Formats: C-alpha cells, sequence, structure tokens
C-alpha cells in the first residue's frame, strides 16, 4: 500500500488488518520471512517492523497508469540536471 | 590510566561503555605538512628580504 | 610490416628502382641498414605503404574496444579511496620535507651549475605537484560522482 | 548455459565488409554467414567468420536459404588449414530481427548442439550499442501458457588478445581515447555515461506506454519484474544525512589543504627564481 | 529433526514436552528414547540438556529476525525466568558464540551492530550499483524481445 515512504509498520495496524491478536504477530511476520516473501527486519523498542520487500506481483493497468507517472518524473530529474552539468562545465569537456 | 574505555555518571549511578575512533591518521598527517609549510614560506619570506 | 618488388638485371647500365617526378621517395622510411645488406638495393627495390582507411570502421573499432556505460557513474566505494587518500599523504609528508631541504639551502654554489649536476628526477618540482595532481583527480571525481547519484536517484 | 561471448575484433569487422560487398547490389537488408568459435568454458570464444549466401522474402516470411553444401566445403576450408577453430553458430544485422530466426536456428543446430547467435548493428552504431547475442532454449512458455520458442539472451563483450591489439592501436591514431585519463576524460564519462541512462530509460518509457496505453497484449514476466526495481532505490534519511557530510568532509579536506596550499607555494617559488632570475640579468647587461 | 532444522519450525519447549513427552514413556517399540533420556542421572542431565539445545536454537534465530527485544519478551519465550535468561546469555556473549548486547537499566537488548559511515556509504552504493543499474539493463533487453513476439 504505501511505496516506502514509510514502510515501517506498526504492529497494531497489522493485529487490525489480519485481526489476529499482539502477541501472534512476530511468529506472523518471522513464518512471512521464512518462507521469503519479504525481507524485512523486527524492532520491538517501538515494536514496529521494517519491510524491505522483493516479492512482486501483478499491478492492474489502471496501476500501470501510476506507474507511468513515476517514470516521467523519475525521466525529466535525469535529463534536466543533465543538461545543468553539461551547460556548466561545457568549456573544459571539450 | 587508560584500562578501560567508559564512562560513569553520578547523576545516574550508571556504568556506559562505548568504543574509540581509530581514523585520526589522515588529519594527524595533514597538519604536520602544514609545520613544514610555514618553514618553506619562512625559507621564501628571507630570500625575498636578502635580495628582492 | 614491409612490402617489396624484383628489380631486372637488365638495368646495369641504367638506374634502378626508376623513379621519377615526386618527392615522396625520401619519407616513409630510409633503406634501413638491417634491410639493405640484404638485395636491397640490386635485387628488389621497397614500397611505400598507407593504409585504405574509412569512417563506419573506424568508429565501430575505437567505441566497441574501448567502452563503458554504467561503469561512468559508479563509485569503488569509500573503503579503498578512503584509505588511497592515506597512500599519498604520507610519502608526501616526507617529501615536503625534502622540499624543505633544498630551498632553506639556498647557497651560490653557482646555483645554475648546483641545479644541473643534481638532476635525479626528484624532489623539487618533478616528485612534487604529481602527488596533488593525482589527490586533486581522484577526490573530484569521485565526490562529484557522489553528489550526482543523490540528484538523479531520488 | 553461456556465462558471457567474447567478440574478437575480426568477425565484426569481417561482416560489415561483406555488408559492403553485397551493398552494390544492396537490396536484401540483412546478412547471415557462419560464425566460427571456439567453445572453452561456460564463457564462450569467436575469432573466426565467414559469410553463405541467403535470401528471404518480405511476403510470408518463412521461405529463406541457408546453403548447407557452401557451408559444408568451405568449413572444411578452414578446418584443413586451422585445426583449432569449429563452428558455434551464425550472425545477422538488421536490429528489428525478422521473425524467422526460429527456423534459421532450428536448423544448424544439427551442427552444434548448443548454438548461439550473435547481431551485430552495422548502420546504428552511435549511443550504447556495441552489438547483441541471443541463447536458445524452449519451454513450454509458463506453467499454463500455450508453447513457444523464446529466444534467451546472454550478454556480450568485446575481447583483446595479443597481436590484435597491435592491429589496433597502430589503425586508431587520431584521439584514442588517450591511457588513464584526466578531469576532462573522468567528467565525459559520465556525461555520456548519464545520457545512456535516460535512453535506456525512454526505452522503457515508450515500452509501458505502448503496453499499458491498449495496444499489445501484456507480459507478465516484465511486469513485476519491474515492479521491485521501483521498490529498491534508496531514499534520503538522517543516517544517510550525517553519514554524507562525515565522509564529503572527509574527502574534502584533502583536497583543500593538501592540494589547493601546496600547488600554491610551488607556483610562488617560482614566482622568485623568476624575479631573480630576471632582474640579475636586467642590471648585468651593461 | 525436521523441526530442528532453522527458521524456528515454530516452536517451544512447553510443546515440545507434552507432544513428544509420551514418546518417551511406554509405546510400541520405543526402546532408544527410554535408553537416552529417562534414566536415574544419565538421561536426567539429558532432559536437562536438550532443553539447553532448544533455547540456544531459540537465540540464533532471535538474532537473526530481531533488531532489538525486550527483556520480558525473551523471558516469556524461553520459558524460564528473567534472570536466567540474564545469565544464559552472558555465558553465550562470553563465549562469543552469538553477538548480541543488553541494556538492563531499561531492559531493551539489541542484537544489530554499530554500522560505520565506511559501512553504510558501501551499503547505500551496493543497492544503488548492482540492482538499479544492472536490472534497469535487465529490463530493456526483454522489453526488446517483447518486440520480437508482438509484432507482427
Amino acid at each position: 500500500t504505501r511505496p516506502a515512504n514509510h514502510r515501517q509498520l506498526t504492529f497494531e495496524e497489522i493485529a487490525k488488518s489480519a485481526k489476529i491478536t499482539v502477541n501472534e504477530v512476530e511468529l506472523l511476520v518471522m513464518k512471512a520471512l521464512s518462507v521469503g516473501l519479504v525481507k524485512g527486519s523486527i524492532d520491538e523498542v517501538d515494536k514496529r517492523v521494517h519491510m524491505t520487500w522483493v516479492q512482486p506481483r501483478v499491478l492492474d493497468l489502471q496501476q500501470i497508469k501510476g506507474m507511468k507517472d513515476r517514470l516521467e518524473f523519475w525521466c525529466t530529474d535525469v535529463k534536466s540536471m543533465e543538461m545543468l552539468v553539461e551547460h556548466q562545465a561545457h568549456d573544459i569537456l571539450t | 590510566d587508560k584500562k578501560f574505555h567508559g564512562i560513569l555518571d553520578q547523576g545516574e549511578g550508571v556504568l556506559i561503555i562505548f568504543d574509540e575512533p581509530p581514523v585520526d591518521k589522515t588529519y594527524e598527517a595533514a597538519l604536520e605538512t602544514i609545520q613544514n609549510m610555514s618553514k618553506v614560506v619562512d625559507s621564501l619570506y628571507n630570500k625575498a628580504k636578502k635580495l628582492t | 610490416i614491409d612490402a617489396f618488388r624484383l628489380i631486372n638485371a637488365n638495368m646495369m647500365v641504367l638506374g634502378h628502382e626508376p623513379r621519377q617526378t615526386t618527392s615522396n621517395l625520401g619519407h616513409l622510411n630510409k633503406p634501413s641498414i638491417q634491410a639493405l645488406i640484404h638485395g636491397l638495393n640490386r635485387h628488389y627495390y621497397s614500397i611505400t605503404i598507407n593504409y585504405r582507411k574509412n569512417e563506419l570502421e573506424q568508429k565501430m573499432l575505437l567505441n566497441l574496444h574501448k567502452k563503458s556505460w554504467m561503469e561512468g557513474l559508479t563509485l569503488q566505494d569509500y573503503s579503498e579511496h578512503c584509505k588511497h587518500n592515506e597512500s599519498v599523504v604520507k610519502e608526501m609528508l616526507e617529501l615536503a620535507k625534502n622540499y624543505n631541504k633544498a630551498v632553506e639551502e639556498e647557497d651560490k654554489m653557482t646555483p645554475e651549475q648546483l641545479a644541473i649536476k643534481n638532476v635525479g628526477k626528484q624532489d623539487p618540482k618533478r616528485h612534487l605537484e604529481e602527488h596533488v595532481d593525482v589527490l586533486m583527480t581522484s577526490n573530484i571525481v569521485q565526490c562529484l560522482a557522489a553528489m550526482l547519484d543523490t540528484v538523479v536517484f531520488k | 548455459a553461456v556465462q558471457k561471448v567474447v567478440v574478437h575484433p575480426l568477425v565484426l569487422l569481417s561482416v560489415v565488409d561483406h555488408f559492403n560487398r553485397i551493398g552494390k547490389v544492396g537490396n536484401q537488408k540483412r546478412v547471415v554467414g557462419v560464425l566460427l568459435g571456439s567453445w572453452q568454458k561456460k564463457v564462450l570464444d569467436v575469432s573466426n567468420s565467414f559469410a553463405v549466401p541467403f535470401d528471404e522474402d518480405d511476403k510470408d516470411d518463412s521461405v529463406w536459404f541457408l546453403d548447407h553444401d557452401y557451408l559444408e566445403n568451405m568449413y572444411g576450408m578452414f578446418k584443413k588449414v586451422n585445426a583449432r577453430e569449429r563452428i558455434v553458430g551464425w550472425y545477422h544485422t538488421g536490429p528489428k530481427l525478422h521473425k524467422n530466426d526460429i527456423a534459421i536456428n532450428e536448423l544448424m543446430k544439427r551442427y552444434c548442439p548448443n548454438s548461439v547467435l550473435v547481431i551485430i548493428d552495422v548502420k546504428p552504431k552511435d549511443l550504447g550499442l556495441p552489438t547483441e547475442a541471443y541463447i536458445s532454449v524452449e519451454e513450454v512458455h509458463d506453467d499454463g501458457t500455450p508453447t513457444s520458442k523464446t529466444f534467451e539472451h546472454v550478454t556480450s563483450e568485446i575481447g583483446a588478445e595479443e597481436a590484435e591489439e597491435v592491429g589496433v592501436e597502430h589503425l586508431l591514431r587520431d584521439i584514442k581515447d588517450t591511457t588513464v585519463g584526466t578531469l576532462s576524460q573522468r567528467i565525459t564519462n559520465q556525461v555520456h555515461g548519464l545520457k545512456g541512462l535516460n535512453s535506456k530509460l525512454l526505452d522503457i518509457r515508450s515500452y509501458l506506454e505502448k503496453v499499458a496505453t491498449g495496444k499489445l497484449p501484456i507480459n507478465h514476466q516484465i511486469i513485476y519484474q519491474l515492479q521491485d526495481v521501483f521498490n529498491l532505490l534508496p531514499d534520503v534519511s538522517l543516517q544517510e544525512f550525517v553519514k554524507a557530510f562525515y565522509l564529503k568532509t572527509n574527502d574534502q579536506m584533502v583536497v583543500v589543504y593538501l592540494a589547493s596550499l601546496i600547488r600554491s607555494v610551488v607556483a610562488l617559488h617560482n614566482l622568485i627564481n623568476n624575479k631573480i632570475a630576471n632582474r640579475d640579468a636586467e642590471k648585468k647587461e651593461g | 529433526l525436521l523441526k530442528l532444522f532453522t527458521t524456528m519450525e515454530l516452536m517451544r519447549w512447553s510443546t515440545l514436552v507434552e507432544d513428544y513427552g509420551m514418546e518417551l514413556r511406554k509405546g510400541s517399540l520405543e526402546s532408544p528414547a527410554t535408553d537416552v533420556f529417562g534414566s536415574t542421572e544419565e538421561g536426567e542431565k539429558r532432559w536437562k540438556d536438550l532443553k539447553n539445545r532448544v533455547v540456544e536454537h531459540n537465540i540464533r534465530i532471535m538474532a537473526k529476525y530481531y533488531t532489538r527485544i525486550t527483556m520480558k519478551r525473551m523471558a516469556q519465550l524461553l520459558d524460564l525466568s528473567v534472570d536466567e535468561s540474564e545469565a544464559f546469555l552472558s555465558n553465550l556473549v562470553v563465549n562469543k558464540t552469538i553477538f548480541a548486547k543488553v541494556d538492563r537499566l531499561a531492559g531493551i537488548i539489541n542484537f544489530q551492530r554499530p554500522k560505520d559511515p565506511n559501512n553504510l556509504l558501501n551499503d547505500w552504493s551496493q543497492k544503488l550499483n548492482s540492482l538499479m543499474s544492472l536490472v534497469n539493463k535487465t529490463t530493456h533487453l526483454i522489453a526488446k524481445e517483447e518486440m520480437i513476439h508482438n509484432l507482427q
């Protein structure tokens, strides 16, 4: 859901969505880490779960559209500040 | 007497253990050259003073 | 590589290598001593070689033998880069102390003779700023590529 | 199982001239010939080749001619003059490849079992593309999918041995992209290293334009294989923050006090050595 | 033996004694189980040492999947006291076989280690180089492969 801007998920959100109790979420996330559909980690001083995730799936063409807009913002940032570098050091580039 | 890398607190009664940075060498070798470069400018200072 | 051509003995009363109205014979080689000891220049003669060299073969051999695309913005990151920043400065300190030695010496020992009798590819300018160039080129290209990757990637 | 192929630079080179051989009658826009090789390990090696008569029709794109008898005898020649070398595959050009290449490959896999093909790009030779090589495997397609061929890719490179760099270095002689670069050389590597970044990206731009817009049928494999790319780019944080200025400053210190000061004092030494030698020849003219 | 492989096979010693303790009592054949455990002092220390092996199996998987962990959660997950969990972990770290460190004024202990700016930047460049430039090289060539099959 959230595209790794704040992927530090709180434990209560798992206990709300999966409607499982608080004490089972650690065995729940160590299971999915064991199977290998996720490669995150667990903190417990905040009881928040960090997520580095590598199991992708189908993304339903209306969300290819939002994937296009990410790629274009990514596109124009590459092109613009390439032009800033070329115009800045044009005299010593040659 | 440097037998140990820690620190104490009177306000907490709490012993804290930390480590040491070993990356002193680059800045240390830098400022010794400034002592060398200070003498070579003094060498050029009286070289211009002895003859213009 | 060299190319040759067999000359007759019928022109023994005439000029062997019968060359004429041009001034590009004294180029490309003088007849070398290891080759004129054999049948040059009384059995065969040399002949000039240049290359039918063209575009679309020049550029495809240039650009395809020496190229690196994604390597142009790599890092070689810092565990050996910043280590190499120690690797030069240390003897550059001692070579600076050697640079101290000659400059505070400065004696009238006929100083145009004093400079020429101790050429050694050594201290005052040769073993100097050459290192300053290498410290400059390595650190700028490192740090400039570091700032761009922060710019480009989010 | 091929790691990478090694292109000896006589083979491509001996393709471009053969394209230029038929170019006086040129109406085919593709040249197919035989790729000799020397299989050593999971990495492959190519060092020789030759050509073969081939034609192809735009209509029905499945009537094509490799010449077996010409392939028999001339390979029998190159075996006789050099028994080190054998066949490893074939080549063609025209980067929009004809779909007939299933039939070309499945014929001459009876000469080499793990046959391999290399596409050279004679006319497109500009941005980032030396060559391209494919490998032939055939699954069905996937779990619940019909049958297919599906050419797969093995990465490529351009190799170098002694007594061809001798032929290379004697033939450049103009700019050569000289040995280990200066400041200007590294910055240009960052320029056209980045000019191809968006160039690959403008291609992946157009793909998910024309597949998501709604023209051609979607692959599923390439979609989620693109998805993990976007969930792998780093972000900025406080741990990135205090660390970056910890070691940018450490790179900076070497530049600042050790390179700028000492280069100035050397040039300051050239002041006094000039001005003494200037006026002492001036005052001692007469 | 399958359950003592790895990745916790999710386990707990209280569950382990109540499903396989019947295996240590009379059964069909059963006799090496009565031979190894169940004795007067030889099997009884081996009851203790099996407890030792399973709690040691539970420490290593915690070091895999936890940045931090409170002290009270480790006590209730190892089926033993807070003070025993202190000394059993303190034994393993002076033996330096599990690489951890505690803070017992607050009970919050940690398993991760302090990374270096030479190291964090090396991880920053590694995800950058290896799997944002190479996979971007990779996607482009399959993207050319789809133009083969789809048109015409």
